[PDB]
């Protein structure tokens, strides 16, 4: 029981879909949009260990 | 001193009693962790040997 | 409808009528097609049945 | 299992949302049939054979709708994690709470 | 363009599940008289223990931030 | 045995040397295209093709569903694979705990820009012409790539990002500046596919008509 | 204790709110074991429900026990037709008073 619950919680993954984003990621916006690619570049994305 | 089968007066009467008493205890004595209004009856306790909060709220009481 | 069986197809005549008469709109159709208007279709069920 | 921690409160016992309607509708048919049983419309066996069947069908419908409710709205409910992971607690046992 | 929704489904803003552009009403189904005695709703509302909505916690938060504009019920 | 159609895989009773052909390994078939001599194996004379079951000597011309080139085109070879990772049974100690094999199902062939060289400082893929080699149903088809770039016909070919999609069917060309992040594409399909499931699950509730919030 | 594992029966519930529509001519009147009027169907019917924008088709196999009439309003989840047979949902017969 206890070790099983620990291992299940460990291997449970992230939140897949609508439980991780309130709004749709289609949402054509936040592109840092202009005629050139020289804008603010944050791109939090995910770590690249 | 609660007689058994208090669910005759109401529906979920024990829940009302417990939650109202918890809220009154949290309000009269300013202890906002007694009645957390997002998971009532539970609170987030810390670790005695790391100073870290256990990730999920834990039910505490005085049995 | 209890003479036939527990759950069987109702093919007996005068039993389909009982099943079909559960709808009040059908009772209206039955009485108007025979006539007698209203207030008399109610009073014709109290008649003595048997050796008149 | 410690750092994350789990515990059982009162609001983690998550009754499925549709129980409010199913039990109410089950009571209506039990009220109507027991009212017609006094009118001679049905006999004793039919009343017995139905009061066993509404509450068996309704109870077995809530039981089969428990996991789909848990697995879509509250995937990390403490009762769900304890039983769905296979640690302790049957599906039937959770159905009692 | 994309409807009067602005396709709120495509964006994710609060919006009714059904389309408020057809919403075609019912077509006068059978009324109480033309129904068998098992489905009748016997014309006098019956007392039942399950007649008041369950208090619940999230029904309080949904009403709480509906006033603050974060929720469109 | 020209580049004719239509939906007949005519068999051939003559063995043909494959040391002058192109070995295109697929899952349920093995397409063959003639290889004219060249320094770096970069010409595909289509004309005569032959498709065979995987590693079999029985030859047969494939099914042609679109016109094919009649000249020497320098193109590139792609693939569309899954890497099945099924876990086999364990019989003896030290037996493998997992398996792996590619399942190439579509071999797109993208023409070079006016058939340039491999090392010349003008390398650009010509994304207009792409030919699809299926595996489930042995056949060769020309792609129907689409261009949303406002420049249209007159544009710079030194970077026009191409997007392929579900099962090698959709084909779009977009400016290389507006390339989607790896996380955004994954999150996009997850959001769309799980919003249908949530709506489908909630459809059975009595209050679904009068509702809101997704 | 008191509750065990045994047999059940099959029920068909409405896909959603709507208006049951079908041909009342192909079914043959009956009386359910609960004492209610119903409809035996010996063939494959296609009962349709006009759920405003949707036209959910319900599949009814033969030897079923349609419990609903034509043009009858139905709620979301509510039994409208039994699938097969009936009885106390078990194997073989006994005799009780």
């Amino acid at each position: 029981q206890d070790m099983l619950i620990g291992l299940y919680i460990l291997t449970s993954g992230n939140r897949r879909g609508i439980c991780a984003n309130r709004y749709n990621p289609w949402n054509h916006k936040t592109y840092q949009n202009e005629r050139i690619d020289d804008t603010n570049y944050k791109s939090m994305k995910e770590p690249f260990f | 001193r609660i007689a058994p089968f208090d669910e005759r007066y109401e529906q979920e009467a024990s829940r009302k009693l417990v939650f109202s008493e918890l809220y009154e205890a949290s309000k009269q004595t300013a202890n906002p962790w007694v009645f957390e209004p997002e998971y009532p009856g539970k609170s987030r306790i810390f670790d005695g040997r790391t100073g870290d909060p256990f990730e999920q709220p834990v039910i505490i009481g005085n049995p | 409808s209890l003479n036939e069986g527990e759950e069987v197809a109702l093919k007996n005549p005068d039993t389909i009528e009982a099943f079909k008469m559960l709808k009040p709109s059908y009772r209206k159709k039955k009485m108007e097609e025979m006539g007698l208007t209203e207030d008399e279709y109610y009073a014709r069920q109290f008649d003595i049945k048997g050796e008149i | 299992a410690t750092a994350t921690s789990i515990s059982l409160g009162i609001d983690d016992l998550l009754t499925i949302p549709s129980k409010g309607w199913l039990v109410q509708d089950a009571e209506q048919q039990s009220l109507i049939l027991e009212k017609h049983h006094h009118y001679g419309n049905v006999h004793a066996v039919e009343k017995l054979r139905q009061s066993i069947e509404i509450w068996y069908s309704t109870s077995e419908y809530l039981r089969q709708e428990m996991n789909p409710n848990f697995r879509m709205t509250d995937p990390y409910n403490p009762v769900h994690i304890m039983s769905f992971s296979g640690a302790r607690g049957n599906v039937s046992q959770v159905h009692q709470l | 363009e994309l409807s009067e929704y602005e396709k709120d489904k495509k964006f994710g803003r609060p919006h009714p599940f059904v389309d408020p552009k057809v919403k075609k009403p019912i077509e006068e189904p059978l009324t109480s008289e033309e129904l068998w005695w098992n489905w009748r709703k016997p014309d006098k509302e019956q007392w039942s223990r399950w007649q008041r909505r369950k208090p619940d916690v999230e029904t309080v938060f949904l009403k709480a931030m509906a006033e603050t504009g974060q929720v469109k019920l | 045995v020209s580049t004719q159609g239509w939906n007949s895989e005519l068999v051939v009773d003559y063995r043909i040397n494959e040391d002058e052909f192109h070995k295109i390994c697929l899952f349920d078939c093995d397409f063959f295209i003639r290889k004219p001599p060249d320094p770096d194996n970069d010409v595909y004379d289509f004309r005569e093709m032959y498709v065979t079951p995987p590693d079999t000597d029985v030859y047969a011309i494939p099914k042609v569903l679109a016109p094919m080139p009649d000249k020497y085109i320098r193109c590139a070879k792609t693939d569309y694979g899954w890497y099945n990772v099924t876990e086999p049974p364990i019989d003896a100690p030290r037996d493998p705990m997992y398996k792996s094999e590619r399942e190439v199902s579509k071999v797109f062939l993208t023409k070079h820009y006016r058939n340039r060289r491999l090392n010349d400082p003008e390398f650009v893929l010509d994304f207009e012409e792409i030919y699809v080699i299926d595996s489930r149903t042995k056949s060769v088809t020309r792609a129907r790539v689409l261009v949303t770039v406002p420049e249209g016909r007159n544009r710079d070919r030194k970077g026009d990002l191409l997007v392929i999609r579900d099962n090698g069917n959709s084909f779009k060309i977009t400016h290389a500046s507006k390339r989607d992040d790896p996380t955004t594409v994954i999150e996009r399909e997850e959001w769309t596919r799980t919003r249908q499931d949530m709506e489908r699950h909630l459809r059975k509730l009595r209050d679904f008509s009068i509702s809101n919030w997704i | 204790g008191g509750v065990f594992t045994g047999g059940t029966a099959e029920h068909v519930r409405a896909p959603s709110n709507g208006k049951i529509q079908f041909n009342e001519d192909l079914v043959h009147p009956t009386r359910t074991r609960h004492g209610h009027p119903a409809f035996l169907c010996y063939i494959d019917l296609y009962v349709t429900i006009e759920s405003d924008d949707i036209l959910h088709n319900v599949n009814i196999p033969p030897k079923s026990f349609l419990l609903v009439q034509n043009d009858q309003y139905v709620e979301s989840e509510q039994v409208i037709a039994e699938i097969r047979a009936g009885t106390s949902t078990l194997n073989f017969k006994e005799r009780v008073r």
